[PDB]
């Protein structure tokens, strides 16, 4: 049984689970978990099963599959082709697990909040909770020395679910008791350039991406309010009035924008979904060229290894670099998730205020 | 459908049906009659026994 | 033509009586129950919406909500068939819930209890 | 010539149109009117003519029809299969005039109410009228023994007119003056079950149905307000916030809800759609299974007289009987007009706090 190639939006919609975190990939020694860490064999691309050893179309989600089919495989493409994806879909799954292990500390702590304590600080202003950085998931490989990506993937059973509770429920008691984070941007972009640096940060280097040459063990970076605090025109009342994320964002049950936080994990901006929306989902702030640049070994590599009238007939007008370049094109819409774009117009506060400094969380007021 | 547990007040609709079905047989041996598989047919009682909406509805 | 078999009084096998066939179009919603015969639902006034788990062919596990007022396609008794499914033009926006990057699919169910008691 | 048999929705508009009786019956004797009783030999079905003697098509209503077309038939249909669906057009019918006269001399007594009468009910609350039980209806089916369902029936025009007008005269004239009807209930299955009777009423039996093996001669059923009006606690302004059915059902210049009334006449309720909704219309309050049950004989008959394939193409799949149960299946969708479902469902007043017993109707403010 021979094969054929599979078709650009496939292709698309490939890069856009791995980029977002879930691939079903399938391994000889595993099976379809993705727990253990091994060579891929086969991958699901926009509904299409697709054998890594040659990259055909094999298979469908609508029929079970155990093993890999019977089939004529010319074996002419290596792990270092398609190395970049399952690199990036590791890098993504472990930043999305340890994010939800630090917003879950973070609820936890400010729910044992006492509310005397609660109500003392409405009067006058004081500092809630406080987390040591170094208790920020110590194990990740963004925090420890010894973690690679290649590391077993923690088991964490209805993770968005349980992170998009445990978010809506921290914005929900933060908005109500009109509290001020330290760990919220109004604009994603100004980290990456429009943010004073702080005297340990200023070291900083940032990819803008999950790549393989970056190092992503780094610290923890909350802004610093400090001086908040000591300034004396500084007042709960105007605390309230401008510092407060609602008097911008809008307030979190009525809000259909997305909030943003700064670079808590592997140095890399989340952005969260509204209500509104139906629910919150948390995206990296990766680009979206960015996220196309993974494939370009690939590209080499297909025209390298099958026939320009296959390619042609599969892939489209042009060739497959035809349709890279295209896709390069079009890339600000089609690869790009539409909470990204969703963020404040105006903010009276701003985002470049106070600088930013790695060090420990805290929730103030 | 999602990845996370859907809140039934946010999401009021049924289903997604309200949309356009296209249905084409599979095969060229079976013949179905308002709707359900008979192994055989006798052409001389189908004259004048179809309502345009059975029609209309029929597969 | 073949007149004789166009006018047969007696049982005629399928495969005998069969052409080559056409695609045909529907919209599920506007139909009516009493005329289609193939179409099942979940009768109105039952008012307390279920939520429910489904895993796929890889093994991801999926969240769906059935309420009052669904319907579904009995598949029993008509023949093997495909089915293309278009939602172009349709809004299904509401206050707390946009469309727009959301993700939809076919689910199907094998039980021994009638759908409309579900 | 050949004939073939209706369809399934056919049918269900015949039990529908059987059901608000307005079928349209043929006889001989006396043509298509249908004052004086015969014996049946056509009815119009899903715009369908078809003939009882072999329950056969013989015609539509886009060709005028002066006598019985000739045509084969097998004679194999006997009155008794069908004589059902003749009872409850002919019940419907009668219960509809009887509704109509009641509610006639409801308006009448309405506008020769005097303005001084009015001025002072509404200053101190008072019985504004009141009818003697006795006169509605005197030789009618359900106030009678001597009358019987074959009886000619009572010749009106614009009967549906007539009926909108009153009503909407009749509740306008309510909701303007803030009176109190003894006549009006929140949900007709309270009538059924969940109010207690009173005045011998305990001894009543609701067959729930228009039916031959019961007796619809009984009494008009009212509510018991007398100790309403007896509590010195009680104050006009108690009975203005409360009692008033505009305070629950809405107001009905505008309101899209049904209202309901006590069983008056054959110990059913009836129901009246909305002005909001364009008219309104009165309908019987019956469940859709007992609609449905009329037809078990016809089943039967049908079996036992046409062809197994004629039944299969004309009926569907499982032939008769797989429709019957179907059509049971789904009769609340189907056998069940809109305004029968689409009552109020906050209740402040209460529709079941006072008795139910034989007496003169009254309305009071």
């Amino acid at each position: 049984m021979e094969v054929c190639l599979p078709n650009g939006h496939q292709v698309v919609d490939l890069i856009n689970n791995a980029f977002e975190g879930r691939v079903s990939i399938y391994s000889a020694q595993e099976g379809w978990d993705k727990t253990i860490s091994a060579q891929p064999d086969m991958m699901v691309c926009g509904g299409a099963v697709v054998c890594m050893h040659c990259l055909g179309v094999v298979g469908s989600l609508q029929r079970k599959l155990k093993h890999l089919p019977h089939h004529r495989c010319n074996q002419q493409i290596r792990h270092q082709d398609y190395v970049d994806v399952q690199f990036a879909d590791r890098v993504t799954a472990h930043w999305k697990r340890g994010m939800l292990s630090f917003v879950a500390q973070m609820h936890e702590m400010m729910n044992d909040v006492s509310p005397d304590d609660l109500d003392r600080v409405r009067t006058e202003g004081g500092s809630l909770v406080e987390l040591n950085w170094l208790q920020v998931d110590p194990n990740s490989m963004f925090r420890s020395i010894h973690s690679s990506w290649t590391d077993p993937l923690q088991v964490v059973d209805d993770l968005d679910t349980k992170l998009d509770q445990y978010w809506t429920a921290l914005n929900l008691m933060i908005d109500s008791s009109d509290l001020i984070p330290n760990f919220m941007m109004r604009d994603p972009s100004h980290a990456f350039n429009g943010v004073k640096l702080g005297g340990d940060a200023r070291q900083t280097q940032f990819s803008r991406t999950f790549d393989s040459r970056s190092s992503l063990e780094w610290g923890v970076m909350v802004y610093d309010y400090s001086e908040l605090e000591h300034d004396p025109s500084k007042g709960r009342a105007y605390r309230k009035e401008l510092v407060t994320p609602a008097r911008d964002f809008g307030h979190f049950g009525l809000s259909h924008y997305s909030r943003a936080t700064t670079p808590i994990l592997g140095k890399m901006p989340a952005v969260f979904s509204g209500m509104l929306t139906g629910n919150c989902k948390m995206y990296p702030f990766i680009k979206g060229t960015a996220k196309l640049k993974t494939v370009r070994k690939l590209v080499e590599a297909v025209n390298h290894a099958w026939g320009v009238e296959k390619i042609r007939y599969a892939l489209g007008p042009g060739g497959m670099t035809g349709w890279y370049n295209r896709t390069m094109q079009q890339a600000p819409i089609v690869l790009t998730p539409a909470a990204l774009t969703m963020f404040p117009d105006t903010i009276k506060f701003g985002d470049l205020n106070y600088p930013v400094m790695i060090g420990d969380p805290m929730i103030l007021g | 459908i999602d990845s996370a547990a859907i809140t039934p007040t946010n999401m009021t609709q049924p289903d997604v049906w309200d949309a356009l079905l296209t249905m084409s047989p599979l095969s060229a041996g079976e013949v179905t009659v308002k709707g359900a598989v008979v192994s055989e047919v006798v052409p001389a009682d189908l004259i004048g026994s179809y309502t345009p909406e059975s029609l209309n509805a029929s597969l | 033509a073949e007149p004789e078999i166009i006018a047969s009084l007696a049982p005629v096998p399928a495969p005998v009586f069969a052409i080559p066939p056409k695609p045909a179009d529907y919209n599920v919603r506007t139909l009516r129950i009493d005329e289609a015969t193939w179409l099942r639902m979940i009768p109105k006034s039952m008012n307390t919406p279920f939520q429910i788990q489904v895993t796929d062919n890889t093994g991801t596990n999926w969240h769906l909500n059935l309420r009052g007022g669904t319907r579904v396609v009995n598949l029993d008794q008509i023949a093997p068939m495909r089915f293309v499914l278009d939602l172009g033009g349709k809004s299904y926006k509401e206050t707390s819930w946009d469309p727009n990057g959301k993700k939809v699919g076919f689910i199907v169910f094998q039980s021994k209890i009638p759908f409309e008691l579900w």
